[PDB]
This record gives structure tokens, C-alpha cells and sequence, in this order.
């Protein structure tokens, strides 16, 4: 079966390419690997190119995909832009059968140079706006914030992806406590320390 | 950090259904830092039912039937659901994670006609 | 080796690609960003177009006379190389005895060797 070597890719402006490992751990299998990038709207806009976009992997093997900046410096320069790297692993076949291919999909963030706020200071900037049955997360930073373990009192709320200089809203039970806590998933795919939610 | 290696099990096969057949999608190994994934199925929807997977159409194919996919609780999985419609599936960090599903056949037209029953679909795992 | 064609429904070259893949080929013809090495020396990282060819891996790089010269090839020392068009793909491994070319698909590394006798320096 196939795995990717990352759960996100941070693409610094100026880099000619970034790499993504694709691994088959099954000596007895061969897969076709078909890869492509979509923008935040699910469209293949060609801002980022993947190569090679189609190849075969036989047995226990690792292949490296290259992701190339083809933006010609045309994306916003004050905030991250969200893309989705998609890697489809197509199995071979040996009657009535349903067969499945697998798409592994991960965040690809284009990150401009010279952002005034450094990335490790982003998570603390999150703020909250609370209504009767909803909670709005406010992200004043240039970075996408992947917010998880979001709690209001003892109530676990939905995960949220809060866009740079943007907001996201989740449902909130009527009984949920006033104390909000949260964590984020960082550049390395790991959980950041629990933080107390601060009101807008 | 690494994601999960995925090994999907294949399934061997008006409103009337055949008995559920279980299949798993095994995420193993998984990186130490995995947290959650949004998972969904995409494929060509049956013309009579958008939440049924269409069978391949050949000279010897069956008809009047589509494939229904169910989660472990045997609730229907929405085919081609947008990411916004999907909930998060929690993962045990650094450990094997098994996802359990069922497939069955459902009649779209009576009388159903016999023939080979084959289909393909794509399971997407979006990492948090 | 068989792959269900419906999985590649959005690959217009499916017929061709599938045929090649089912016959053991790793990589279809196309243009790929590769690291080029010559005689174990790193030359450059750039797009190289690969075409179907009589190679073991079924594809071969298109390298022009000017490109080979920039990597140190003494083009005057290769018989008939002066007759090729500027944009022609030089048939390196047949025109130069013992010259080799191999693509490591996993790392997209193109390893070329040219005997020292044909090099400018």
C-alpha cells in the first residue's frame, strides 16, 4: 500500500521545488501513482506543478515527487495561499468485484517571504467571537491555522481551518462552558500546546 | 512526518438490497503525528440514484442494480460528497487505524437483469 | 500486470500509458524536472523531455548538441554531430561508443556518461 512522507508541504517563496516522498510497502503489489495539485476551489490552476504526474511503482519502493512553483510571483504576498496536493494510488487487478483506488490529499501552503509575523507566533493570535449557539474563530495572521482539540468547557467542538486574515464558524452546544481551549497542527504536522481562548 | 500507508480491501459480490458485505481500509503504519482524516468515496453515480455507485456497462453486464456503500454503523455513505459535507475521523497517532465499511447491491429497476457485476471507486483521505 | 482502465478515465493517453505500464514500464514519455549528472558530476536541474526509445526503460532523453557541449562534450570529436539541427535530439549512446544514459525514475536523476576521449577538458 502507498503512504506519503508528509501530511503537509510548506512551500517557501523563491524555492525552485519542494519534494514529497511516495512509498509502497508491499513487495507483492504494483501501483500507478497519479498526482496533481488543486487550488482552494478544487481547480487545477497550474500555479503549482507536480512531476512526474503519472508513473508506476513495483514492490517495496520509494519515489520522490517534485512540486514546482509556477506562480510567476503572482499570488498574494501578505498571506499564505492554500493548495491541495493529491496523490492517487491505483492498484493492479488479478468475477463480481468492487475495486478501490486511494487518494491521499494534503495541504500545500505557498508562504511568501518577509511575512511580518513569524510562523511560531501565529497560534497565539487566534481570537474568538461567541454567540448563543455558534463560535467564530478569528485569524489575524498570514498563516492558515488548523485548529483542533477545540473545547468549550467540556464540550468538544468541530475542527476548523481558519484562513489567514479570515474567520471560521463552528456549532456550539447551548450548555457549553465559557472556558475555551484549543491546539493547532503546526508546520510539521504536530500538535501545538493547549492554549486558552481569548475573546475578540 | 509520514502519513498512513493505505491498503484497501476489495469486495466480492426497487430499493431491494443484497446482504451487506464488510470490507476494511487499513491505515498502517501511520506516522507518530497523525491526528484526523476526512474520508470519502467518489465515483460514477448510478443514473437512477446519485448515492449509488454505477456498475460498469458491458455486453455481459448486469443492470437495474447499483452499489450502495455503508459506514460501520450501516448508514449510507454519500457518494461524491464535498469536503464541506464530511466529518473528521479521529486517528490513533503512530498506530494502525482500521476503517470499516460495507457494500451491498440495491435494485434501481425491476426486473433486474443478470450479468457480471463490476465497479470501481476512489476513497480519498484528506489529512488534517 | 493489469490495471482497470476506468481508474485512468481522465488520462486521455490511457490506452498508450496502460499498455506501457502493463508491460513493466515505470515512466511514460513526457517532460520532467530532473537532476542531470555527467560522469558522476552534477551539471544542472531542469526540464528534460523524454521520448519513447530503444532503451531498457522504454524512454530516452532529448539532449541537443548545444546542451551536450555546455556539459563539456567536444562536439567536433563526434562524427556527424555537426550535421544535426540545433534543436535535434542527439542520439548520444549510438553516436558515441560506450556513452550511456540512464534515468533513475524514483529520484528523477539522469545519469550520463561520456568517455573522456570525447570531452573538451
Amino acid at each position: 500500500g502507498v503512504a506519503l512522507g508528509a501530511t503537509r508541504v510548506i512551500y517557501p517563496a523563491g524555492q525552485k521545488q519542494e519534494q514529497l516522498a511516495v512509498t509502497n510497502n508491499d513487495e507483492n503489489s504494483t501501483y500507478l501513482i497519479q498526482s496533481w495539485v488543486e487550488n482552494a476551489d478544487g481547480v487545477k490552476d497550474g500555479r503549482f506543478i507536480v512531476t512526474p504526474p503519472l508513473f508506476a511503482m513495483k514492490g517495496k519502493k520509494e519515489n520522490t515527487l517534485r512540486i514546482l512553483d509556477a506562480t510567476n510571483n503572482q499570488l498574494p504576498q501578505d498571506r499564505e495561499s492554500l493548495f491541495w496536493m493529491n496523490v492517487k494510488a491505483i492498484p493492479s487487478m488479478d468475477e463480481n468485484t468492487l475495486q478501490l483506488a486511494i487518494i491521499s490529499r494534503i495541504k500545500l501552503y505557498y508562504r511568501p517571504a518577509k511575512l511580518a509575523l513569524p510562523p511560531d507566533q501565529a497560534a497565539e493570535k487566534l481570537r474568538f467571537r461567541r454567540s448563543a449557539n455558534s463560535l467564530t474563530l478569528i485569524n489575524p495572521t498570514p498563516y492558515y491555522l488548523t485548529v483542533t482539540e477545540l473545547n468549550a468547557g467540556t464540550r468538544v467542538l468541530e475542527n476548523a481551518l481558519v484562513p489567514p486574515m479570515g474567520e471560521s464558524t463552528v456549532k456550539l452546544p447551548s450548555d457549553a462552558g465559557s472556558n475555551i481551549t484549543y491546539r493547532t497542527i503546526n508546520d510539521y504536522g504536530a500538535l501545538t500546546p493547549k492554549m486558552t481562548g481569548v475573546m475578540e | 512526518d509520514n502519513g498512513c500507508s493505505v491498503a484497501a480491501e476489495s469486495t466480492n459480490f426497487i430499493g431491494a438490497t443484497t446482504p451487506v458485505v464488510p470490507f476494511r481500509i487499513l491505515l498502517s503504519p501511520c506516522g507518530n503525528a497523525v491526528s484526523a482524516v476526512k474520508v470519502g468515496f467518489t465515483g460514477v453515480a448510478d443514473s437512477h440514484n446519485a448515492n449509488l455507485l454505477a456498475l460498469e456497462n458491458t455486453v455481459s453486464a448486469a443492470s437495474g442494480l447499483g452499489i450502495q456503500l455503508l459506514n460501520e454503523q450501516q448508514n449510507q455513505i454519500p457518494l461524491n460528497a464535498p469536503s464541506s459535507a464530511l466529518s473528521w475521523t479521529t486517528l490513533t497517532p503512530g498506530k494502525p487505524n482500521t476503517l470499516n465499511f460495507y457494500a451491498r447491491l440495491m435494485a434501481t429497476q425491476v426486473p433486474v437483469t443478470a450479468g457480471h457485476i463490476n465497479a470501481t471507486a476512489t476513497f480519498t483521505l484528506e489529512y488534517q | 500486470l493489469y490495471f482497470n482502465p476506468r481508474f485512468l478515465a481522465d488520462d486521455p493517453q490511457a490506452v498508450a500509458d496502460l499498455s506501457r505500464f502493463e508491460n513493466g514500464q515505470e515512466l511514460p514519455p513526457g517532460t520532467y524536472r530532473v537532476d542531470i549528472y555527467l560522469n558522476n558530476g552534477y551539471m544542472a536541474t531542469r526540464d528534460v523531455t523524454f521520448n519513447t526509445g530503444d532503451s531498457e526503460q522504454g524512454i530516452v532523453p532529448c539532449l541537443t548538441r548545444a546542451q551536450l557541449a555546455s556539459m563539456g562534450l567536444n562536439t567536433a570529436s563526434v562524427a556527424g554531430m555537426n550535421l544535426l539541427a540545433d534543436d535535434a535530439c542527439v542520439p548520444l549512446t549510438t553516436m558515441v561508443q560506450d556513452a550511456t544514459a540512464h534515468l533513475d525514475v524514483g529520484q528523477q536523476r539522469l545519469n550520463l556518461t561520456i568517455p573522456q576521449a570525447f570531452m573538451s577538458n
